[PDB]
Parts: structure tokens; C-alpha cells; sequence
């Protein structure tokens, strides 16, 4: 839940940097990607955190 | 005729294959361990039964 | 995994060699009737019946078993075919 | 048809037993129960205490020993005790010496109906001027008690050490499929008990066996 | 339930009536036209993959029965629904090898 | 359970057994009663188990239930087959299939 | 006649008879094809005096590995009411064999998930894992499949 | 078998004598496998308390429900005395016994993992 | 320090169920005792089952019968839950008689009486007839033990007659409780508790005492050695 909000709000900058006209349509969607890639990885790592921790 | 077999063949067949082996294959035949030797163990039953180490 | 494979393997420069010996040995064995081997009595390789122990069959079985002892000579070029085959039958006939 | 037993002994350790042919499923009906038996229930002696003159507790060290005492502690688990009188519950053994000797188990002080059966068994090596004073308490059981279980002390520094009464060591049964005539459902059954040598393997399987047949009596009377 | 309606296996009463007659060979319904309809079952035939194509009664003599109630379980359905299997207990875990 | 408990008999040892193991596991609350405990792990879907081999539980609890498994078309009786020797193609003389 | 026993008066096979692989389902003659017994045959007929028959036995009988109970048996010639065949055949017979088969080693289970596999183990009640009130299980899945 | 408990209750206590770290541990305060500081070494509860003289000893107790096979415990095994759980003595007897050479075996494994 | 022989008690409701207590035993003796009982318990208890069945004018299993509901396999699986006691120990085979007729729902009540055979769930669903249908058969019934698939035996006391796979046992459940006992000295003892559920053509503590003989005679086995 925490990565997940956290993710939202960063996805909000990106949204205004857009709408701005910071960067393209191009580099907007990367920069999604880009987020929700590193996002993933680090949720893949609190899964296996949490086991290893907590119930190993 | 299946009716007309007794068990003493069921005897001799188990000396007929004594200390031999048969070859079980696997399709695809992908490497040369898609067939090994099997010291056959005769089953009642109808279905072949494989060893778990080979299965890969 | 067959009795003594890893000695067998000493044995011999080419892994097919050992099974060139085996196999010809089994021919030889099933040829004379087994009289021809190399085993005593206790070294024979058996067979449990519903009767009890009787003699393996096999004649691959017996070969490998003959070769651990030492007791066979196998190289290339070590006599003229058909003596072997007339020596052979001479001693233990069909 | 009533099955063939098969005895496999190697001296007083050791012994490989098979029943075969049983009917389907009887293999691990008896190899089961036999096992827990075997293990918890057979007759044995164990070291259950022990006094080392100038030693407070479990982890000091002795002056002029080289073994510590959980060492020696140890050691004394593996002292193989045969009581020969049918009435004796327990006993204390004695060892004193000192100076360069290597203290074996014939060393303890010899006593009436009291059989050591490995008096090889080593106990501790002592350097000049090292000395050994200790007394050992052996017990008869069964099973096997912790030392913080049985909480036994016949004086204060007395030792409690874990009590490993069963004579046998370990039990391994294994079932396998086996055919008469036509029947291939069959179970053999082969049973391996590992003792320490007072008790037989072959005499702790019949007294594993008579337990439990008296065990079955009790359904006798409401 | 849809499934087994649209199959065609199950066998459904056409109007509503009461149930004249019951056999594992057919069944006989009265109307309310008053007309007497006789549905014989198929029983125990050989489908192309040779599995047994068979209808049984589910219902019983003087049974009232409304209109799209249900006369005969096609193979593969229990009162209508669709059959495909068992419920079994199961247990998730290894079993020594099997 | 509450059938049991009415029946007059109360928790097993080896289910005591196999709730020790479970808290170890994380599944049920250290303190509860073992009933509670139990209870835990029904909720979670997994019940003791007993080896019928043996009579010991399975060391934890394990996950049962009703499951609608069917039985496909695939059948060994239809499928199993060997041939010593048999019948041969017209050109070519190799055995038909 | 152990092997004719449940044939018919015209060799179709009785209604409600257990067939098992090697049984005759029809009994069926065909006229041997035109040859000269080897030297062999002549030497043999003459030594046991037994004329050699003119047909040959062609019954269709139940193939390795089915059979079951006859459950029906259609039975179709020339000349009678309704049928006519294709060029040549004089009659055509059916035979309908049933079987109640159940589950065994090597039948392929599966549930709705994609969760399939063969069955490889039938245990008997006691060996199956069971429940604190005696409850047997009926199946044991793997987790690692999941 | 091989994989070893680690429990949270003892978090790393200092203690002077192990006497003391057995009374905490029966009192419940600290946890059999909680890693531990007993004099300058870390050890475990487990470690103190249970110290087997052969392997035979160490699963006898595993049989009578002492220890699991996951628990840490002294045991002492061709000579050395060596901290582990009964599972790893069972996994190193397991390939000892199918080779019939001890010592090889022994050198072979990685026990203590 | 050694126990000693436990009280057996013993609380029966009717013939199906039993709970059977012994206590107290040592440590692990509850599974020990417990665990072989109930393996023999559901395996090798002796009992009886419908072994074939000749229906008139019904050639084999898949045949159907004017008049009836159920076709014959339907009624050869109704006749697999039928329990009939033999009173006679040296009774092993007995064929009973049906005939019915009419708008009657057939129950095990319609079997023509056989003395020294009682059967324990005589409204056990049969037949479903209407008017016109007519059911005359005759059940084989055996004694036997375990499970005996009909293509084993393949019993046929006449020609049309279909052999039935028998389930001999008349054990339906066994559990075992095993639960916490003292001696008030002595903690972590067995109090080791049966629970038996039979079909009632034989008793749980007969069931029982079969089951101990054939664990008590087995341990016998171990007597000659070689
Ligand atoms: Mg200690």
C-alpha cells in the first residue's frame, strides 16, 4: 500500500511536468514505465523481505 | 485367448527378462537421454512407470 | 548401476571396447552352453525361482562377471579366427 | 499363508530382520508400533549424575585435565552399564587417579553384578599434577530423560546428565511390494535395530514384541 | 444449468401438467391441453467418442410439474446441472513421491 | 469441533503437537486456548492431519477440502500398446502403424 | 466348443455375454484362396488322413486389450425387408460391446484451473491421510504444482 | 531438514554464565534458538542446554520430542564438536551411509548451510 | 516406576457405534496401541456383501426393466449398500428372493425372511415400480473380507446373472483419541480412546476383538527365527 500511494503521487508529478510542457508525450510515457518498473522491483523485494523476516 | 493364460507364464515370463534391459523413449527426442535402459520391474496395471531423477 | 562398472571402465581404452568384450563373451557363453567359463560354482551368477536358486540366464550378466575376475585375455589380433572357432569347439562341443 | 522370519546378526550390535510375505498394508501396521517400542520401552542403564571433586558446575574447566567436563560428561553417555541382578535399580560408580595416565572405563572401581561392556571406552587424558576424583550415578530406565527432567542429585555440585537408558541406538524398518503367485500386493517387511551390545538386537525385538502383546490383553476386562 | 438447457441432453416439460407415467425406457406426461405426451429416453447410446449418451427419470408418478421443470438428467448433469466430474476431499501436500 | 467437545472428548495431544509447530509458523496467536487456535487455522482453510500409516500428525496443518476434479477422456485402456512382430506395408515391408 | 460357446445358432455372439480380447465376436468363414499345398501339407494331410477344409476361419474376434458384455447386435443380409447393401456385400453384422470402466493408474484427472495429472497411486483407506474424527481423504494434490 | 530455526524472543542478550541463559530461557524470557551473547560468544539457548555425545543421541531425542530437526544443538560428530540441528547430522549421515565412506562424505557436504 | 495394567471401559450405542477407553498408558503408547487397530480395523474385519444378482429378463448390466425407475445399474448400486447379517457362524452364502409388483417403492423389507439372516437396514431404497412393473430377482450374499471388485470373483450363480463388486468390511469409521493423563506422580501420559462406527452386522467390540487376534496372532509371527 505505501509503494502503491507513493507510486501515485510520483505519477501526479509526472502529470503536471506534462501538462507544463516539460516533456513530450514521448518522455512522459517513458518516465511512467520507468516508475512502475522500479516500483515493482521494490514491492518483489518487500514480498521476499516480509518472508525471510517474518515467516522464513 | 486371455482366458486361456495361467500363471506359471506369468513365472516364466519373469525369466525370460531376467538381467535384461528395454529402452523407454520420449518424444520429442531432443538429446540422447531421450532414450535410456531400464531394468524392466514387471506391474500389474496398464501404465509404464518412470523413475523421478530422469524425468528431466 | 551395474556391479563394478567403474573397475570395468579401468579396464579398457574406449568404453566401447568393454562392450565389444561383453558382448562377444555372451556370444561365446551362449554358443558352448556356458561350459566354457571362467566362474567356480559360488561365483555363478543366479537366479531366484519359485523352486530356489537356479543359474542367471543371462549371458551379459555372466560375461561382466567373468571380465572382474581377470581371468579373460581380450586385445586385438591374439589368434586366427577359425582357430578360436576350432579350439573352441573342441574343448566344449554343441 | 504364515509368513518366514529371517534373522541377519553381526556380533551383539546389529541385526536385520524380515517378515515376508504380509498381507497389504501389515508391513507398516507392525513396523510402526515395534519402532516407537524399540526406542521408548526396552530396558536399559544410563549415567544419570556426577560428582567431580573440585568442579562447581556443568562448564567449568579441571586443572590439569585436558577434556573439559562436558567432555567427560559426554564420555559417561557413552558408557555401556549391564546390570546382572534382576533386582538392582541403581548403583554408583567410583573413579579416582591422577597423575599422566589415560583413564579408561576398567579404571571405575569394580562392583558386584555390575558389568562394564566397552572398559576401553575413554574417559579423560591427565597431565602431572592433574587429578580425578568423580563419582557416577547408573540407573536402570527406559527411553531417554534430559538432564533438566530428571533433576537428580545425591549431593550439591552433582552434575544431572541427560539419561540414555534404551540399549538401542537406532531403528530403521522399511516395506517393500512383494508377490505370491498372483498376488503382488504383499508387503515384506524388514526391520534394522542398532543396540549398544547389553541388550541383543534380536532380544530387544521379542521384548518390543511381548510389550505390546501384553499391551493387547488390556482390552480384556470393562 | 443454462449450459445442459442449451445442450439438449436434459429433457424439460413442455407445458404444465402431472406426471402419468414413469420408466427407466420413458415418461408420460398429461397437459393442461388434457393432451397425453409420451418422451421416451435415450438409453445407454454410443456417442462418436463412444462415451454412454443416457437419460434417467427425475421425476415420479403423480408429480405436478410446471412448465421448463425438469423430466430426464442428460449424461453429464445432476437436476439439471452440469456434471462434468466428483467433488472429492482433497488434502494439498507431497506424498511420499506418488 | 463444537460436536467434538460436546461429545466428551477435548484436544488431542497431537493436536497440541501440531499447534506448537503452527505457532512457530505464524498461523496461530501465541496464548490462545487450543480451540482458539484451531479455530485460527480453520479460518486460514487448514486442519490437522493425521498419517494413516503412522497414527503422528502431519508436522503442520495442512490445507483440505471439497474440489471438483473431473475425469478426462485420456484413458491408459485406450492408449496402452505393444507388438512382438505383425503386419508390414505393401512397398515398403516396414511394420504398419 | 469352449470356443463357440456363446455363439449363436447363425455365429453372432449372444446378448449379455462377457467377450474378453481373443473371443470371436461373429463367427465368419472365408473360401481359402487358390493354392497347392506344400510338400510339407501333402505329407502332413496324408499322415493324419484329414482332408484340408476349403474355407479358412476370417471371424472377427475382440482385439488386444477391449472387450466387455454385448449389449446389442445388428445383423443386416440381401434379400430381406428393407436393406439393401453395397455392391457385393451379401450381409452385414454389427456387434455393440459395453464396458463399465473404473478409474485406474494412468487416467488423467483435472479440475476447472488447469490443474491435471495422471493418477499414479491408488492407496487403501488406512494409509490415506484422515482427520482427527476418522474422515479418510479422497485425493492428495501436490502444492509444488501451484 | 537442513533449514535451522531463528526465533525473536532472546534478541541478543548478553550473558556472563550460561547458567544464567538456561534460567532465563526455563523462566520463558528468551527463546530456545534466539541468537544470544553468553560470556564474549554468541551463541544459543539451545546450544547450552542440549550437547550430545554422537548422533545417535542427538535424533533419539528428536525421536522423544526433545528437539525438532530444525533446532540448533551441540553435537559432537567424528571428533569435533559442532553446532548444528539433528537434521543436518541426519542429512550428513544420509549421504555417509549411501557411500559407504565416512570420511569422504564428510568432506563432500556443505553442513552448514 | 513401571505402569501397570489399565482400565478398559466400554460405552456402546446399539450395534453401530462404540467408544473404547484405556487409560492410563504410558507416553505413546495411545498412537502405538491406537494407529495398527484402526489399519486393521478398516482392512481385514470380515463381514458380508451382495456378491451377484440375477434379475428375470435382464441380460446384463445395462439392460432396463418395463415398469422401473431405475435401470440395473442404478439397482445393482442400491443392492451395494444392503447390510445383512448372519446369525449362523458357519453360514458363508445365502441367496435371497425379491418379487414385486405394482405402484410400490421396493425396500430390503420385501426380501423373502431366510432364517438365521437378519437384514440391519431393511428401509434401504430399492426399486421405484408403477403400475405394470414387475421386479423378480435373485441376490447372492457372501462373507468376505476387504474389497473385492466384481471382475476378481466374477460370481454368477446362473448364466444372465451380474456379479457385483462387494465391500465386505462392515466398518464404516474408526477414529482415535489420544488425550493428557496422570497418575497424580506421573505427567505426560496416554488415555487412548476408540471411537468405532459399524453398519451393525457386526459390533464395534466385536469388531474390535477380531481386530486385536489379528494384531495379537501377527505379533506370533515373529516367533521362528532364521
Ligand atoms: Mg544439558
Amino acid at each position: 500500500k505505501q509503494y502503491l500511494e507513493e507510486a501515485d503521487r510520483k505519477l501526479l508529478q509526472i502529470e503536471q511536468a506534462y501538462e507544463m510542457g516539460f516533456l513530450t508525450d514521448r518522455e512522459r510515457y517513458d518516465q511512467i514505465l520507468q516508475l512502475w518498473t522500479e516500483t515493482t522491483e521494490k514491492v518483489t523485494q518487500a514480498v521476499f523481505k516480509n518472508f525471510e523476516e517474518n515467516y522464513p | 485367448r486371455q482366458r486361456d493364460i495361467k500363471d506359471e507364464v506369468w513365472d516364466a515370463l519373469e525369466e525370460v527378462i531376467h538381467g535384461k534391459v528395454v529402452l523407454l523413449n520420449r518424444a520429442p527426442t531432443l538429446h540422447r537421454l531421450g532414450i535410456q535402459a531400464f531394468q524392466p520391474v514387471l506391474v500389474e496395471g496398464q501404465s509404464i512407470q518412470l523413475h523421478p531423477l530422469v524425468c528431466e | 548401476a551395474e556391479p563394478g562398472i567403474d573397475k570395468l571402465f579401468g579396464m579398457v581404452d574406449s568404453k566401447y571396447r568393454l562392450t565389444v568384450v561383453v558382448a562377444k563373451r555372451a556370444q561365446q557363453l551362449l554358443r558352448h552352453g556356458f561350459k566354457n567359463t571362467v566362474l567356480e560354482p559360488e561365483e555363478r551368477p543366479k537366479m531366484q525361482t519359485l523352486e530356489g536358486l537356479f543359474d542367471d540366464p543371462n549371458a551379459v550378466t555372466w560375461a561382466m562377471k567373468e571380465l572382474l575376475t581377470g581371468r579373460l585375455v581380450f586385445g586385438e589380433n591374439l589368434v586366427p579366427e577359425d582357430r578360436l572357432q576350432k579350439e573352441m569347439e573342441r574343448l566344449y562341443p554343441v | 499363508k504364515a509368513p518366514v522370519f529371517t534373522v541377519r546378526t553381526q556380533g551383539r550390535e546389529y541385526g536385520e530382520f524380515v517378515l515376508e510375505p504380509l498381507e497389504r498394508g501389515f508391513g507398516v501396521t507392525l513396523g510402526n508400533p515395534l519402532r516407537r517400542i524399540l526406542l521408548s520401552s526396552i530396558p536399559g542403564t544410563a549415567v544419570t549424575s556426577v560428582y567431580i571433586e573440585d568442579v562447581l558446575h556443568e562448564f567449568s574447566t579441571i586443572p590439569g585435565v585436558k577434556e573439559d567436563v562436558v567432555e567427560i560428561i559426554l564420555n559417561l553417555k557413552e558408557l555401556v552399564v549391564r546390570f546382572l541382578n534382576p533386582s538392582l535399580q541403581t548403583v554408583t560408580l567410583l573413579l579416582k587417579a591422577e597423575g599422566p595416565k589415560e583413564v579408561k572405563a576398567r579404571d571405575f572401581l569394580p562392583v558386584a553384578d555390575v558389568e562394564i561392556m566397552n572398559p576401553d571406552l575413554h574417559i579423560a587424558t591427565l597431565e602431572e599434577g592433574g587429578r580425578l576424583n568423580m563419582e557416577v550415578r547408573v540407573d536402570r530406565g527406559v527411553g531417554y530423560v534430559p538432564a533438566e527432567k530428571h533433576g537428580i542429585k545425591d549431593r550439591i555440585n552433582a552434575i544431572p546428565v541427560d539419561a540414555v537408558f534404551s540399549p538401542v541406538r537406532r531403528v530403521a524398518f522399511q516395506v517393500e511390494d512383494t508377490r505370491l503367485g498372483q498376488r503382488t500386493d504383499l508387503d515384506k517387511l524388514t526391520l534394522r535395530i542398532w543396540t549398544d551390545g547389553s541388550v541383543t538386537p534380536l532380544e530387544a525385538l521379542n521384548q518390543a514384541v511381548e510389550i505390546l502383546r501384553e499391551h493387547l490383553t488390556y482390552f480384556s476386562n470393562p | 444449468e443454462r449450459v445442459v438447457r442449451d445442450s439438449l441432453a436434459a429433457l424439460y416439460a413442455e407445458e404444465d401438467g402431472e406426471v402419468a407415467k414413469v420408466d427407466g425406457n420413458r415418461i408420460v406426461v398429461r397437459y393442461e391441453d388434457g393432451r397425453l405426451v409420451e418422451y421416451p429416453l435415450r438409453r445407454f447410446y454410443r456417442s462418436n467418442q463412444g462415451t454412454a449418451l443416457d437419460q434417467r427419470p427425475r421425476v415420479v408418478v403423480g408429480q405436478r410439474v410446471r412448465k421448463g421443470d425438469l423430466l430426464a438428467d442428460g449424461p453429464a448433469s445432476e437436476n439439471g446441472f452440469l456434471a462434468l466430474g466428483q467433488n472429492v476431499l482433497v488434502a494439498i501436500m507431497p506424498f511420499d513421491g506418488y | 469441533f463444537g460436536k467434538r467437545k460436546g461429545e466428551g472428548f477435548g484436544v488431542d495431544k497431537r493436536e497440541v503437537e501440531v499447534l506448537r509447530r503452527a505457532e512457530k509458523l505464524g498461523l496461530v496467536t501465541p496464548g490462545k486456548t487450543p480451540e482458539e487456535q484451531l479455530k485460527e487455522l480453520f479460518l486460514q482453510g487448514k486442519v490437522v492431519l493425521y498419517d494413516g500409516r503412522t497414527g503422528e500428525p502431519i508436522e503442520g496443518p495442512i490445507v483440505v477440502g471439497q474440489m471438483f476434479i473431473m475425469k478426462l477422456y485420456h484413458m491408459v485402456e485406450d492408449k496402452m500398446h505393444a507388438r512382438s512382430t505383425g503386419p508390414y506395408s505393401l512397398i515398403t515391408q516396414q511394420p504398419l502403424g | 466348443e469352449a470356443a463357440l460357446r456363446d455363439l449363436d445358432e447363425e455365429g453372432v455372439v449372444r446378448i449379455g455375454a462377457e467377450v474378453k480380447p481373443g473371443d470371436i465376436l461373429v463367427g465368419r468363414t472365408s473360401f481359402k484362396g487358390e493354392s497347392e499345398p506344400t510338400p510339407e501339407e501333402r505329407l502332413l494331410r496324408s499322415i493324419f488322413g484329414e482332408k484340408a477344409r476349403d474355407v479358412k476361419d476370417t471371424s472377427l474376434r475382440v482385439p488386444p486389450g477391449e472387450g466387455g458384455i454385448v449389449v446389442r447386435t445388428v445383423r443386416l443380409r440381401r434379400g430381406d425387408p428393407g436393406v439393401e447393401l453395397k455392391p457385393g456385400v451379401r450381409e452385414v453384422v454389427r456387434v455393440y460391446v459395453a464396458q463399465k470402466r473404473k478409474l485406474q493408474v494412468g487416467d488423467k484427472l483435472a479440475n476447472r484451473h488447469g490443474n491435471k495429472g495422471v493418477v499414479a497411486k491408488i492407496l487403501p483407506v488406512e494409509d490415506m491421510p484422515h482427520l482427527p474424527d476418522g474422515t479418510p481423504v479422497d485425493v492428495i494434490l501436490n502444492p509444488l504444482g501451484v | 531438514i537442513t533449514q535451522v530455526r531463528k526465533e525473536k524472543k532472546g534478541a541478543g542478550l548478553e550473558f556472563a554464565t550460561p547458567e544464567e541463559a538456561l534460567a532465563a530461557h526455563e523462566r520463558g524470557e528468551v527463546a530456545l534458538n534466539a541468537p544470544i551473547k553468553v560470556a564474549g560468544r554468541e551463541t544459543s539457548v539451545g546450544r547450552l542446554k542440549y550437547v550430545f555425545a554422537n548422533p545417535d543421541e542427538a535424533l533419539l531425542a528428536v525421536a522423544h520430542g526433545i528437539v525438532d530437526l530444525q533446532d540448533v544443538v551441540t553435537v559432537r560428530y567424528m571428533g569435533k564438536r559442532l553446532e548444528t540441528s539433528p537434521g543436518r547430522i541426519l542429512f550428513a549421515r544420509i549421504v555417509a551411509e549411501a557411500v559407504e565412506d565416512e570420511k569422504v562424505a564428510w568432506e563432500l557436504i556443505q553442513l552448514d548451510v
